[PDB]
């Protein structure tokens, strides 16, 4: 009789403290190496992959972002790295970093128009255009919201209570004018100090033109600043205004709350079904870890930054 | 550290698929490989269920959300970015630190398994069967192929075969 | 600070007017240092501007061999207009411009003008 | 090259009362830096030009608070809100956005 | 001879990383899950209970949390969950997160008149009340601040300057109102416009309430948003206010500076005494790991998340 | 993982519950089970330093300071909600990994003091003790309890009573 | 013929999990407990230290830090851990701490003239001075920055602007003063309601100032809060203001942008070099890891907070 | 673990500087205390591993930035201490239960070189040469010193030599 162990005529390694290179028999891969290369579906759920465009180019709706004027259901939203239709007039918004986290909740909204261009009779609704706007070459606006500028010469105070019938939160945005100088405040509305006063139950805002010189952003100097809030089902939104009163038009209804993520990546879309989503390209497999990218939006493998992690469950 | 890999055995033989450890005789009736199932079972099940607790292990990790910061926040961002990294080089550190003493392990409870058969084939057959250097065994009786599935299923008695002569 | 322009206060048509203004109480460093002639009746012209290290910029609408000049050791700037061919009859005023045109975008207006002089060309 | 145009040429105006005046011309009068660049100048008889209003709508030192001015782009607005037999001048208005700086044809003030 | 080993009647099972549920001899258990189930003091000091109350009912005197109006020495403030009695009037301490930061350190507090009634003449003391916040079904504001109206048709300047001849640090709260419209500001206060100004060694407010139309909030369309400060030794602060003043009348003198945590557990208090406490329950044991809850405050095991830990001393 | 559990040591003994580690002769003398109490002591001390030095590492893990935040901070909120379970997660794999890794080195701890024992009598007792596979010596040359008690203490050796016959 | 092993004339220990104190042969010790106590160069540059002195007091030049008027090029910053010149005038620079953070990641500057004393025509550039902030034995202010005092009684709107013409980011400071009273407004700016207004591609701002009753820090009443801003290359920084103007003098050319940190610590400057430095003092050793401190700038080893970290590499 | 040090040898000696395992032969040709260079060579490698591991796993630790924060700041002031106190915790645990796992590894991977050393030269020899228990072995036959440096070496035939009493 004899004893000793198998040999299976392999080639592949492990790793040890004390040796590093050592010849294995029925090594199994722990790690995920390999990716497809391209944005698809989780589920069956097709992604919002909107391109050269960013989630203030969405939200408040860009027009040079016009595919996504009724988004269906989606899984996650994807945003090239550096976009380009996004504040297209110079601006700002305020908690646009916590709109994007608490827009990582959130799969689906449901667009519903809250406030009529006909509940405007005192103020102009078409002539609020920007050139640095561009829509098939002529000057316009986002389409979400108004920029009211005074009608017959005067900008009658603008006292409009909304209430929340719906049973969903509803995600509702508006803005304000910080102008460049005085004159277009005398051109652009009527009063020369003004104000926004919003009211919620949860907010209390005051909002106050900055009515100095800026430089040149896009060929333009004013900068509009964008807010929102989130108004709770039988809450009520309260906007007063006398001025510089970015107003709202459409709002977003939150109908599916769940998981997803801002994802920042440059990849075209592809078809293909998968579990998980890496931003350079979807994992399809069932390994422990992935070295692809840390953020992962699914049932994903652990991201481990590591290569050649491969346990032995074999001899030698 | 065990030292039948590379020690008491010069190489493992090649044309012995079944499992991982096996004997070999070079009896009259059949001179042919074949394998100790009840002991490559019980180290498979304990490399089955080692892999199973390390992906069970694995579970509820740090998983890196994608929180973004303003201008004005950069101390924000190099602590959530350090936290994100720091986490990482933990459990890249936690992985591979211990895939490499698991490794470590594998390879010297296979080891362990090896000297195993080894040992327990000669806490039998003590005086019958001469010892010798590469993992082997000579019988001083002409010891049939009954025997030697008997020592396969571990039911040898020796006072059977008290044939020293 | 104030300005005092030293004027010849006649010129026949072929020769160049001698015109200096002499900055005194204040210092000549870092403002722009323009001319600006006024006819009689015709509004006010502006003839050039000297920045104290250099740069001079004169008028385009007229071309009169104008040579602003400029010195600081005397704290002093210096016009001279020769071809003059009697239309430049003129109450020439030196004014201190308060402004930067290059990185700095300041502007803030010609603040010191001088007393004045008066000169009929014939 | 920007040649301005005054609107009013003569203003008899009745002491405590604001009056207007008003020159433009060509281009916008907006550097690149976009602050407004405008001034008057009031050119007293016998006295020397004064600042004034300054860089479209902003005061000089020691000019007192009833001088006013407002206006961007091409049109302007000077204002002198309760006017005084002090006030009695030319208001020159100046461009000074380019090189070839030039002034408007003057607004002589007559107390009514 | 033999050499063996011996074998016991126990039952005890370690999980190895190789085989599972492997049977030992005398093991020693490192995790207690186990607990009184109850509030027990920490050496001997009674805690602060605050049934249906919280920090901003408790610092602002709530009168539904009237049975802490003299506090003793504590060890640990418990909080509820979600609280029912908590800024009666609607509004929002600022820095009330941060303030509930500092009192994690405050294990004493010793309220002191640092302002008497006689303080405030040509102003209305204790005569502001809000049905917001009820006591006996009569309505009742907060007793450790007096919100000042309008006397008689008109209101002077508050000018006050506490100086700190205390040689420990004070917690000085106060307030500024938000009036749902002019109509109501001109009927509580004769001054429409109000500039409320705080002045320290370290610090600096100027308030300017933001008057807007607001929806209900526990019946009730005005905010009273309040502030705190700490003062320093021979640190003197400065109130000066023309209206919306809702003025000091304690400060919490602090004596104690330790260790505290807000438990936010609504679990029953026990007459029971422990070395150490979490929000289910308390810990009585001496082992190396509990399984309870993450937060703790004393010499306690560590939290380890899992529901078995035996460190094999046995051979099996 | 040398072999003590189901390897030469079929089992365990119930009777003897003084010491670990134990010794059971068929001598005339009386028969009995009785302890090897150095190889124990040092086995319980070795195990007194195991779990004392795992209290003495884990002193200094990290505690959960309860920090709230107000709803337009949860961006802060994710961060610390993911780092007082992110630290605990590691502390918990930490803690599991600790309870994983020791328990089976303390199986093959007691694994080895057991062959470490066996060995050590088969060292010091050498060619006059036979070695039934099982794990029982029954001695070629007669032994008395003095001689048996000397090799629990350590203190027997070869060159008394050399009979080998 | 025989097996075994050596010993040697070894008294070092190592400590494993089941044996504490347990001698070896030839060990490794990982952990390196000394270190020289001074501060010397890194890598050969010289280090900018500060004694008694801030980044506040320095980036805004305090008479009293008048050592640093012209830095070389450094590699990481030293403060003591209370510098006494900081901030002599009392007040507060917004975003200090985001400041230093930025100058983490600086190396050089170039302190450029942007905004000399001479182009303040109708502005008081001499008497902006104060008995808090001493030089010599007589009063003075920060040499970095503009108190602008009205000139000939009067302060009119400033309107200056700075195109950034090099191509370099520049680091531009101002400061808006907050007075006491409406009285020392007067005294000081004609203006008695005034504002600084600060343009440019990004940074908006507007500063009304917070004319309040406020105790004494360092002998006066009054408080300077301090700003900053980065401009980009073919950026233009436009600042507006009719009062209370801090205005700037000197700009800080960035022009090395790399690695560095701040240490405060309060260790005399020693004469050696090496790669790193611990703010206690230097370690020049390739050992794995240090127990010196945390903080460590350049190529360090780890921080371990253990004492004793010897690896066994011998027998025993 | 494997019972040499403090087993079946007695005690290391104090003549051999060159090596680390090292053969005591009394001969005629003279006594010496062998280097053993083969198993000295592979042990020395696989600790100079063990210490390359050491420094390159810990390669990427926790940058401890030093962030600052002023009053009213002190949830997030708190959020970096915890955080940053917390990975110092968790990497200091990694460290010193590393170092005290590798301690204990390289005690007893000692330990195996130094019984893998005895095995070997049990393999050869295996009946010729008596195994007293102090790690030790004397010769049946009259070995000279050649037959000791190819012990030593590695290459003994069991064919010369085969001589027994
Ligand atoms: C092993 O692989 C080599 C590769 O050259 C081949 O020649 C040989 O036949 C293989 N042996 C077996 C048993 O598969
Ligand atoms: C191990 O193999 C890799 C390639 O797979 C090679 O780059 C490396 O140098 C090898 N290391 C050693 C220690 O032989
Ligand atoms: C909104 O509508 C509901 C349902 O009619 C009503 O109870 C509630 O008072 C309304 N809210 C406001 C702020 O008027
Ligand atoms: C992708 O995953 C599906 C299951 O989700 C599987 O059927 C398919 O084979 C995978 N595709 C590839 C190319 O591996
Ligand atoms: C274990 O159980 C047996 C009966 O099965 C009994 O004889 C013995 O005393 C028990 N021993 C212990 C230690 O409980
Ligand atoms: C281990 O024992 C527990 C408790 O009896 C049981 O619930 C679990 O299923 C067992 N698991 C295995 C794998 O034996
Ligand atoms: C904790 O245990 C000790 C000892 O059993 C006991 O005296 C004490 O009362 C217990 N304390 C509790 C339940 O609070
Ligand atoms: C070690 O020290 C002892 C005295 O403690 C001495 O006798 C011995 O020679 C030393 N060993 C050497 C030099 O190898
Ligand atoms: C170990 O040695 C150190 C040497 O300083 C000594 O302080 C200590 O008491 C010894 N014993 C233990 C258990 O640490
Ligand atoms: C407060 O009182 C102390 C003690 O009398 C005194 O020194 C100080 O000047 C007073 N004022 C302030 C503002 O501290
Ligand atoms: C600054 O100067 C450059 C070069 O002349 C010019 O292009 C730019 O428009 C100016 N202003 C700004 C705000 O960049
Ligand atoms: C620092 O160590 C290096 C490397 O050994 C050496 O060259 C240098 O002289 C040392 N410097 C000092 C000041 O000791």
């Amino acid at each position: 009789i004899c004893i000793g162990y198998h040999a299976n005529n392999s080639t592949e390694q492990v790793d040890t403290i004390m040796e590093k290179n050592v010849t294995v028999t029925h090594a199994q891969d722990i790690l995920e190496k390999t990716h497809n290369g391209k944005l698809c579906d989780l589920n069956g759920v097709k992604p919002l992959i909107l391109k050269d465009c960013s989630v203030a180019g969405w939200l408040l709706g860009n027009p040079m972002c016009d595919e996504f004027i009724r988004v269906p259901e989606w899984s996650y939203i994807v945003e090239r790295d550096n976009p380009a239709n996004d504040l297209c007039y110079p601006g700002s918004l305020n908690d646009y970093e916590e709109l994007k986290h608490l827009l990582s909740r959130i799969n689906h909204f449901e667009k519903i128009l809250i406030i009529p261009k006909s509940s405007w009779p005192n103020h102009e609704t078409s002539l609020g255009v920007s050139a640095a706007c561009p829509y098939q070459g002529a000057p316009s606006f986002f389409r979400n919201v108004v920029w009211l500028i005074k009608k017959d010469d005067a900008y009658p105070t603008i006292k409009i209570s909304y209430n929340n019938t719906n049973r969903e939160d509803l995600l509702i945005l508006w803005g304000i004018h910080h102008s460049n100088n005085a004159e277009e405040q005398t051109n652009l509305y009527k009063n020369p100090t003004t104000y926004i006063s919003v009211g919620t139950s949860t907010l209390n805002q005051r909002l106050v033109p900055k009515i100095a010189t800026r430089s040149q952003v896009n060929g333009q100097r004013g900068r509009m600043d964008f807010f929102w809030t989130i108004l709770k089902p039988d809450d009520a939104i309260h906007f007063e205004s006398n001025g510089n009163f970015i107003a709202p038009e459409y709002a977003y209804k939150i109908v599916k709350k769940g998981d997803s993520t801002i994802m920042k990546s440059g990849v075209e879309y592809g078809h293909c079904n998968t579990k998980c989503q890496t931003p350079v390209g979807a994992i399809n497999s069932s390994m422990p870890f992935h070295n692809i990218h840390p953020l992962t939006i699914g049932e994903c493998p652990k991201y481990v930054k590591s290569n050649k992690l491969v346990l032995a469950t074999g001899l030698r | 550290l065990f030292g039948a890999i590379a020690g008491f055995i010069e190489g493992g033989w090649q044309g012995m698929v079944d499992g991982w450890y096996g004997y070999h005789h070079s009896n009259e009736q059949g001179s042919g490989y074949a394998a100790d199932k009840e002991s490559t079972q019980k180290a498979i099940d304990g490399v089955t269920n080692k892999v199973n607790s390390i992906i069970d292990k694995m579970n509820t990790q740090f998983e890196a959300v994608g929180r973004e910061f303003n201008n004005l926040e950069r101390r924000i961002e190099n602590l959530n970015k350090k936290m994100e990294d720091g986490f990482l080089d933990v459990w890249t550190y936690n992985a591979e630190l211990l895939v490499l003493m698991e490794n470590e392990r594998t390879l010297d409870f296979h080891d362990s398994n090896v000297k195993n058969l080894y040992d327990k084939v000669r806490l039998q057959l003590r005086d019958n069967a001469k010892e010798l250097g590469n993992g082997c065994f000579e019988f001083y009786h002409k010891c049939d192929n009954e025997c030697m599935e008997s020592v396969r299923n571990g039911t040898y008695y020796y006072p059977q075969y008290s044939e020293e002569a | 600070v104030q300005l005092q322009e030293s004027g010849p206060g006649l010129v026949k048509p072929s020769e160049t007017l001698s015109l200096t203004c002499t900055v005194s109480g204040g210092s000549i460093s870092s403002y722009y240092w323009s001319w600006i002639r006024q006819p009689p009746g015709k509004g006010l012209e502006w003839i050039g501007s000297i920045y104290y290290s250099g740069s001079t910029n004169y008028n385009p609408s007229l071309k009169s061999l104008s040579i602003i000049s400029v010195d600081t050791s005397k704290n002093q700037f210096s016009l001279k207009l020769n071809s003059v061919t009697a239309a430049d009859t003129a109450v020439y005023y030196c004014a201190r411009e308060l402004a930067s045109t290059g990185p700095l975008y300041y502007y803030y207006g010609m603040d010191v003008w001088g007393q004045g002089t008066t000169v009929t060309v014939s | 090259d920007i040649v301005m145009t005054q609107s009013p040429l003569s203003l008899p105006v009745t002491p405590g009362e604001p009056a207007s005046i008003s020159c433009r011309s060509s281009q916008s009068l907006l550097h690149s830096i976009g602050y407004t660049y405008l001034d008057w100048y009031l050119q007293k008889p016998g006295q020397s030009p004064k600042l004034l209003i300054y860089l479209g709508t902003d005061r000089a030192p020691g000019v007192p608070d009833r001088f006013s001015g407002s206006g961007s782009g091409t049109d302007f607005t000077l204002k002198i809100s309760r006017v005084e037999a002090e006030d009695v001048g030319v208001y020159y208005c100046m461009q000074a956005l380019q090189t070839p700086y030039t002034f408007g044809q003057g607004t002589k003030l007559e107390i009514k």
